[PDB]
Formats: structure tokens, C-alpha cells, sequence
């Protein structure tokens, strides 16, 4: 429990998320539940590219 | 919202390019969460979705027709606009433009619409090189009971045609089909009535096919052969 | 996504709303409000009154 | 069965004695609905504060009603009265203030035109009562000072 | 990708009588289709946008139900401004899909068609193609089915077929059946003949001609 979120960083990004926060040990991959063509994929990598 | 006004060119010929415009009224347009969607519908079959562009940008469109439509959409203009390359006989329908909002959060001040609430007049479009004349052919009957006997308007391009029965004489009992696009790209149809049997060969039966756009007024008789 | 037995399936970079970045910071946190009222049966009664 | 919000308004002072639960509540569920901001939450984010005064004026409302309570409980808390309802002190009922007999109070008068009748020497009661305390703060002090 | 199914293809009640409409997918769609309704020409206004969501503008006699692959709507009370075609639609993702439709009109007495058929002119045999006409008239409901047989032999794919809609004073449809082929396919065939089910007839009827005679 917390009394305030972490630093976030209000990127502006449209096609790959830049200076944002990286997931530990495995990337991790965002669908929602049906996962048919209709939804937007995320994607959180662990290691950052430049 | 309720003003999806269409425009473009409801005539186009093949191996060239369809583009059409749909303009919005009601600015719901920079309202996220909408799904702004191009359907055409071929005549007596169903309809079938083209493609959608997104709130963001637009995602996806039909696997079938998907390198031969692109869908765009321009923000301050107000309007999203539909192209689709190498126009065939085959794609000749009606085409709507259509309006519908799904909401992952369901977190808006009021209920949206998931299903096309708007829609637009709609255009047809049709797809042939050149206008051609209608070909007229009798069809002949020799039967006890009321026997019957009509036109067949061939080979004409594009719509309508007026075909009336004994110069507008002959009126109850006739029945005008709907035309069938041949695969040439020409249209084709039959019109036909019911006549006693005593009557035939006493009384004379001239169809008046009157063709607009080649300005063609063809007159046929019809007698049993 | 596309019904072909398992053929396609191609995945391209969508240009994705600005509230999907949000997500993709705000997936560990959560507000809850607190309801600190609750009753239990002990079978202690305040007999005496005032 | 219970006759509702200020159902007792015009019964007898003893009946409204007994449904004073009632009329606490609606200090109450009418703010417990603001609050949660539940069915506010989502419609147009904050009811569109922005350019919107009325979102702060009824903001300001919402906060008078709050502060009344306070002053309520501030008032039950000077009397030492805090945690009742009904809680008896130990100022004496003086005459001139209502001539009036018990009877003729509780099973004759409604609240309304006692508290008509009695407009007059409230804030005299109100200092008795922020009086009288004084004296069990000194008893209490006589317990301070050994 | 999925593709829906609707039960019947061609419906004909009365008014006021309760009407179910069957739409079945090949795959879970998760509570997720639209019913539309279609008078033919004008575009397919909304009728239910959800699984049970009622839009507004919509009378409260419809309704709509059903969960997984099958999905049901459902009248109550007919009334008039009910007829034409009707569709049901997912929105299960990219593609969209759509039913086939429902042609629902207004039921009357069964009527047998009056078939009839026409040997293409000479003109038209001039023309380097020829073209059989085969005509239903007077017939109901909507939907019946049309066969042709070049030398004994059936054919498809190359029987185009029209229908014009209920007329107005008998409230009967027409079925013009057109067979094409070209001036070398009439020559070598001495035998044409039109089939003709429906309901209303007690066997399936055939009209037949030959050539040059
Ligand atoms: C608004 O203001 C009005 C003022 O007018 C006020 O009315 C007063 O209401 C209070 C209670 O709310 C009354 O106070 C108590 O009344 C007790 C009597 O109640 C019974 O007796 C009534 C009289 O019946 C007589 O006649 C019948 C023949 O018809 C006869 O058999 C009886 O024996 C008796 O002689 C009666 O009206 C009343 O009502 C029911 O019954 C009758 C039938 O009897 C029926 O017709 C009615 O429709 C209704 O069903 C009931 O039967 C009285 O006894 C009591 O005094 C002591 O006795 C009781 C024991 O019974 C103790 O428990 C109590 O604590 C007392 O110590 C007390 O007086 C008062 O009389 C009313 N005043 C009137 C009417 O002028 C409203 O309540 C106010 N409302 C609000 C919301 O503020
Ligand atoms: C975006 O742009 C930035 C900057 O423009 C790039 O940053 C580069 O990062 C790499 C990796 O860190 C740098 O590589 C360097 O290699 C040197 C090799 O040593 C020789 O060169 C240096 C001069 O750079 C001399 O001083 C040295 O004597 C040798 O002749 C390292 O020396 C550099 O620092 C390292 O020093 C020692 C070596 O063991 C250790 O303490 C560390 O390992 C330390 O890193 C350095 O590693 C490169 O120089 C950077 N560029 C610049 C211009 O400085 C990004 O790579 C670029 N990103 C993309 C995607 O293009
Ligand atoms: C992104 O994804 C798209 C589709 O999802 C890809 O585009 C497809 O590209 C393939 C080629 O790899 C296309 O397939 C080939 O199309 C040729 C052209 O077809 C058109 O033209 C002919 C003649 O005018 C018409 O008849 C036809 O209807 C089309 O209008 C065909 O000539 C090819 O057929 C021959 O090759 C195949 C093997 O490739 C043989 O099996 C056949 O028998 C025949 O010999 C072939 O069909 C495909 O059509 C394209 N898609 C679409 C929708 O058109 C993109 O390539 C991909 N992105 C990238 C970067 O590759
Ligand atoms: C994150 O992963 C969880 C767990 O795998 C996903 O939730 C699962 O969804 C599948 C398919 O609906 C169910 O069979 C599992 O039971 C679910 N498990 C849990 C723990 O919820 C969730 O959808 C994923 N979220 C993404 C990919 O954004
Ligand atoms: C999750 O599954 C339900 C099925 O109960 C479905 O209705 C819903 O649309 C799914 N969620 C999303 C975000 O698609
Ligand atoms: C009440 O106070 C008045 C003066 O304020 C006094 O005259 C009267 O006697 C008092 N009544 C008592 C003490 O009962």
C-alpha cells in the first residue's frame, strides 16, 4: 500500500512507449481477455533498447 | 452524428480508383472510443464490411479486399474518406459509411452505441467502360389457359430503362423485374404479362423500351412464331 | 487474428491512444476507499446505560 | 413503523422524542450520497469543473451542510453530550423562561412552537450551559492541583 | 474467420403473431451481436445494439436474447412498419461479419406459380448468345427454388435468376430465371427444360421446348 504512485513520466508516443519503466526478469505482453483481433497489444520489455 | 453526408463519384470504370467522402455533422468525430466503418452491400445478398478506422488511427479493414483499400481520415476536415484500387464489375454495390462506439471502460457521461447507429444515404456505384444500347427480344408463347409473353432488354448500360406495354395501354397484370448485372458488366433484365388465350393474335403487343442515357427508344412486337 | 487454422496471424505496430502509455505505467496500481466500519457477534452486552 | 424523515414535526414533543434517530439521519444520507462521487465519478469526468462555477458553488453548498453538522457536534461536544442523544446537566430550569408544566409540555406542545416560545432565552440556556460545564472543569481542577 | 447462419431464410407471418428469429455463429462471439432491420432501398436502421439493449426510437414489442454461438430475436406483437429483410451482425473483433438475412412479409393464402417459358429470339440467336427465359408468376411465399436441365443435364453457375417484390393487389412475387449460354451451346442441345419447387404445388412442375421446331 501507498500513499502516492511512483515517479511516472508522461511520455507522448504513439507507436513504441519511450522512457517508461521496464518490467523485471521477462517481458511481459498486455492483451485484454477475448484476444481477437480487437484489442491493442502491450508490450513491457525488461531490457531497454536505445 | 444524424448528418453522415456522403459524395463522391457514383460512376467509375474499371482498373481505376474509388474514392468517396463521408463528412460528420454532430463533432462527434473527436469523441475517443469511436469506430468510424466503410460497408457496402451487393444487391440481394447480404452486406459485407469493408474496413474501420480507428479513434487513433486506423487499425484494420477486410482480409479479402486488404491491399486494395485504404481507408483515411482527416482530422480537421471533419470527414474520413474510403479508396479502394482496381475497381471490378464485382464490386459494384452500394456503399455506406457507418458510425459506432465500443467502450473498454464503459466510463462516459452518458450510454453510447455499439452498433451502427449512424448511417449515411448511401451511394451506388457502378463499374462498366462505356454505355452501350439495349438490345430488345421478343418472347413468344399456343396454350388452353391464359398464356403469357414479354421483353428481355439485353446488353444496356447503365440505369433505367422505361418499358411499357402498348404505349402505357396494357397495365394490370405486367410485372418489370429487377436488372441482373452479367458478368460482361452489362445489365440485363425481362419484363412480362399475362394475356388470355383467345386474345392471341388478336390483339397486337408492342414493349416501348425507352433508354435515357443512349437516348434509345426501341419498340418490339411480340407474336407467337 | 483470422480464423485460417492457425495460418495467420501477423502482428503490425498500431499508432495506439496516449491512455494505452498510461496503462502501461498504471498496471500495478490500484484506488480502493476504505470502509472501516464493522460488526461482530462477541456476546458482550453494555447492560448498564449512560 | 416509523413515520419518516421530520415525520413527528407536529406530533406531541415526547413523540418526537422518540423518533429523534430520524431526523438525525437526514444529516447524514443526504451527504453520504454526494460523497461518494460514485455516479460522479465517471460522468464527464468531474462534471466538467473547468468553466463551470456551479461545480464549485455546489461544491460550496455541499460544504455548509458539512459545516453545519460541525457546529451541531461542536455544540453536543462543549456540552459534554458528545456520544448521546439524550443527555441530562445539571443547570437548573429557570421559571421565567416557561411557566409551562411537564404534562402540559411533552403530551400538549410540539417542538415547533416550543422552540417559538423559547427563541427568546437561548443563547441565556446556551450560556448556562457553557457555564455550568465550567464547574465540573473546576471540580476537575481540584483533582489537578491536589 | 466466422460466418452466421440465419433460421428461416424466408419468413412470411401475420400481424400480431410472435416471431423468433434463429442467427447462429461458428464460433463464441461472448454475448457480443447486433440485430438490424432493412426496408429494401433505405439504409439498415438499428434495432438492438447489444445482447438485450434496447435502442431508443425502437418500439419495447422487440427484444433480443441468447448467449455463445446461438442467438435469438423475438416480436411479440407484430404490426405493420415490421416487413423486410433482416441481418444480424458481430462485432467479435476484425473482420465483421454478417448473416444472410430474413425476408419477412405479410402471409397469405399459398398460391401455386405460373411457370412459363420462352425460347430465346432469333435475333438473339444472331447476336451470338442465347438466353432462356423461365417465368414464375403469382406464386408465395418468397422463397422457392428453380432448376435447369440443358440435354437431361442440370446446370449452375451460369442460371441467373430476378424477383420483384409483393405486389400490391394479389401480394404475390415473380421469379424471372435466366439462362445464358452462348450461340455454340444452343446448337449441339435439341432439349431445354425449366424446373420449377414450391410449395404450393402438390409435384414438381416442368416446362420444356426443343429446338427448331
Ligand atoms: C395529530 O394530532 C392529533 C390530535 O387531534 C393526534 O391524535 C392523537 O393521537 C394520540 C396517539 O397518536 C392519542 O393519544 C392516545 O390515544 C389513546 C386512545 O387510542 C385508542 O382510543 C381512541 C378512542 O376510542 C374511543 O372510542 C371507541 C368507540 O369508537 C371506544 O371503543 C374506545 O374504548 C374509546 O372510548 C381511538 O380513536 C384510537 O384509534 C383507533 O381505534 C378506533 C376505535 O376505538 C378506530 O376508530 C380508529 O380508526 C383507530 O383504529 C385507539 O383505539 C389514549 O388511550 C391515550 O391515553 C392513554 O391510554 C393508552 C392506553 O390505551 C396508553 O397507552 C397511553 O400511553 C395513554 O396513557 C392517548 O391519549 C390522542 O388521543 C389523539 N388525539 C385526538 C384524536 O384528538 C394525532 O396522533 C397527531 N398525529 C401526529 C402524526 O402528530
Ligand atoms: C547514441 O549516442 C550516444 C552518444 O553519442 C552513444 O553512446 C556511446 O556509447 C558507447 C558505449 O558506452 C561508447 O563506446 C565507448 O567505447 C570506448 C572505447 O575506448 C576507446 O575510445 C574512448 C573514447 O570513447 C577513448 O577514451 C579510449 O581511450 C579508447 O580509445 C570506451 O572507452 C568508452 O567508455 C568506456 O571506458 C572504459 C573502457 O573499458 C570503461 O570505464 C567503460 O566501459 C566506459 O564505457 C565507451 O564505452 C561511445 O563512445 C558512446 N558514444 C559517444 C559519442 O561517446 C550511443 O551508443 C548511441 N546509441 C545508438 C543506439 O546509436
Ligand atoms: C502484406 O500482405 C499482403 C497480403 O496480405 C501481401 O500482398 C500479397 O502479395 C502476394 C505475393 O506474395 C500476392 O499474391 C500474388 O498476387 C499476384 C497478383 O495478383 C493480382 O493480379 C492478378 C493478375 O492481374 C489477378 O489475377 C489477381 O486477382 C490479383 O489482382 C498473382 O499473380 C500471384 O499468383 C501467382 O503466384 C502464386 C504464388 O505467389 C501462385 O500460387 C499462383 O498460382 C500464381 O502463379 C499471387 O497470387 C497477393 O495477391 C497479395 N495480396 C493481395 C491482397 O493482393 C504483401 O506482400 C505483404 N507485404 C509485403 C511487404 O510483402
Ligand atoms: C495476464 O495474464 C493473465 C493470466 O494468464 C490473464 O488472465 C487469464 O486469461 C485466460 C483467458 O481468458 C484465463 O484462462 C485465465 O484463467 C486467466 N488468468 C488470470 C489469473 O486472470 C490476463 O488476461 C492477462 N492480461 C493481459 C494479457 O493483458
Ligand atoms: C471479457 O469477457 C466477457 C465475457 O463475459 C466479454 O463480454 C468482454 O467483452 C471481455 N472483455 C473485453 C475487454 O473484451
Ligand atoms: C430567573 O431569572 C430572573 C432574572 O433573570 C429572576 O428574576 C428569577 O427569579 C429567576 N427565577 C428563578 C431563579 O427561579
Amino acid at each position: 500500500t501507498v500513499q502516492c504512485t511512483h515517479g511516472i513520466k508522461p511520455v507522448v508516443s504513439t507507436q513504441l512507449l519511450l522512457n517508461g519503466s521496464l518490467a523485471e526478469e521477462e517481458v511481459i505482453i498486455r492483451s485484454e481477455n477475448i484476444t481477437n483481433n480487437a484489442k491493442n497489444i502491450l508490450v513491457q520489455l525488461n531490457t531497454p533498447v536505445q | 452524428q444524424v448528418q453522415l453526408q456522403e459524395s463522391g463519384p457514383g460512376r467509375v470504370k474499371p482498373s481505376e480508383t474509388l474514392s468517396l467522402t463521408c463528412a460528420v455533422s454532430d463533432d462527434s468525430f473527436g469523441s475517443s472510443y469511436f469506430y468510424w466503418s466503410w460497408i457496402r452491400q451487393a444487391p440481394g445478398k447480404g452486406l459485407e464490411w469493408i474496413g474501420y478506422i480507428a479513434y487513433s488511427g486506423g487499425v484494420r479493414y477486410n482480409p479479402s479486399l486488404s491491399s486494395r483499400v485504404t481507408i483515411s481520415r482527416n482530422i480537421h476536415e471533419r470527414q474520413f474518406y474510403l479508396r479502394l484500387t482496381s475497381m471490378t464489375a464485382a464490386d459494384t454495390a452500394v456503399y455506406y459509411c457507418a458510425r459506432h462506439c465500443e467502450d473498454d471502460y464503459g466510463y462516459y457521461s452518458a450510454a453510447q452505441s455499439y452498433g451502427l447507429d449512424s448511417w449515411g444515404q448511401g451511394i451506388a456505384v457502378t463499374v462498366s467502360p462505356s454505355t452501350k444500347g439495349p438490345s430488345v427480344f421478343p418472347l413468344a408463347p399456343t396454350s388452353g389457359g391464359t398464356a403469357a409473353l414479354g421483353c428481355l432488354v439485353k446488353d444496356y448500360f447503365p440505369e433505367p430503362v422505361t418499358v411499357s406495354w402498348n404505349s402505357g395501354a396494357l397495365t394490370s397484370g405486367v410485372h418489370t423485374f429487377p436488372a441482373v448485372l452479367q458478368s460482361s458488366g452489362l445489365y440485363s433484365l425481362s419484363s412480362v404479362v399475362t394475356v388470355p388465350s383467345s386474345s392471341l393474335g388478336t390483339q397486337t403487343y408492342i414493349c416501348n423500351v425507352n433508354h435515357k442515357p443512349s437516348n434509345t427508344k426501341v419498340d418490339k412486337r411480340v407474336e407467337p412464331k | 487474428g483470422g480464423s485460417t487454422n492457425s495460418t495467420t496471424e501477423t502482428f503490425r505496430p498500431g499508432g495506439g491512444d496516449m491512455r494505452d502509455n498510461w496503462r502501461s505505467e498504471l498496471y500495478k496500481y490500484k484506488v480502493v476507499k476504505i470502509e472501516p466500519l464493522g460488526v461482530a457477534p462477541t456476546r458482550c452486552k453494555r447492560r448498564v446505560v449512560g | 413503523v416509523f413515520l419518516g424523515f421530520l415525520g413527528a414535526a407536529g406530533s406531541t414533543m415526547g413523540a418526537a422524542s422518540m423518533t429523534l434517530t430520524v431526523q438525525a439521519r437526514n444529516l447524514l444520507s443526504g451527504i453520504v450520497q454526494q460523497q461518494s462521487n460514485l455516479l460522479r465519478a465517471p460522468e464527464c469526468q468531474q462534471h466538467l469543473l473547468k468553466d463551470t462555477h456551479w461545480g464549485i458553488k455546489q461544491l460550496q453548498a455541499r460544504v455548509l451542510a458539512v459545516e453545519h453538522y460541525l457546529r451541531d457536534q461542536q455544540l453536543l461536544g462543549i456540552w459534554g453530550c458528545s456520544g448521546k442523544l439524550i443527555c441530562c446537566t445539571n443547570v437548573p430550569w429557570n421559571s421565567s423562561w416557561s411557566n409551562r408544566n411537564l404534562s402540559e409540555i411533552w403530551d400538549n406542545m410540539t417542538w415547533l412552537q416550543w422552540d417559538k416560545e423559547i427563541s427568546n432565552y437561548t443563547q441565556i440556556i446556551y450560556g448556562l450551559l457553557e457555564e455550568s460545564q465550567n464547574q465540573q472543569e473546576k471540580n476537575e481542577q481540584d483533582l489537578l492541583a491536589l | 474467420d466466422i460466418q452466421m447462419t440465419q433460421s428461416p431464410s424466408s419468413l412470411s407471418a401475420s400481424v400480431g403473431d410472435r416471431v423468433t428469429i434463429t442467427c447462429r455463429t461458428s464460433e463464441n462471439v461472448n454475448n457480443c451481436l447486433n440485430w438490424y432491420q432493412q426496408k429494401p432501398g433505405k439504409a439498415p436502421k438499428l434495432l438492438i445494439y447489444r445482447t438485450s439493449t434496447l435502442q431508443r426510437g425502437v418500439p419495447s414489442r422487440f427484444s433480443g436474447t441468447g448467449s455463445g454461438t446461438d442467438y435469438t430475436l423475438t416480436i411479440s406483437s407484430l404490426q405493420s412498419e415490421d416487413f423486410g429483410t433482416y441481418y444480424c451482425q458481430h462485432y467479435y473483433g476484425t473482420p465483421l461479419t454478417f448473416g444472410g438475412g430474413t425476408m419477412v412479409d405479410i402471409k397469405r393464402t399459398v398460391a401455386a406459380p405460373s411457370v412459363f417459358i420462352f425460347p430465346p429470339s432469333d435475333e438473339q440467336l444472331k447476336s451470338g448468345t442465347a438466353s432462356v427465359v423461365c417465368l414464375l408468376n403469382n406464386f408465395y411465399p418468397r422463397e422457392a427454388k428453380v432448376q435447369w436441365k440443358v440435354d437431361n443435364a442440370l446446370q449452375s453457375g451460369n442460371s441467373q435468376e430476378s424477383v420483384t417484390e409483393q405486389d400490391s393487389k394479389d401480394s404475390t412475387y415473380s421469379l424471372s430465371s435466366t439462362l445464358t449460354l452462348s450461340k455454340a451451346d444452343y446448337e449441339k442441345h435439341k432439349v431445354y427444360a425449366c424446373e420449377v419447387t414450391h410449395q404450393g404445388l402438390s409435384s414438381p412442375v416442368t416446362k420444356s421446348f426443343n429446338r427448331g421446331e
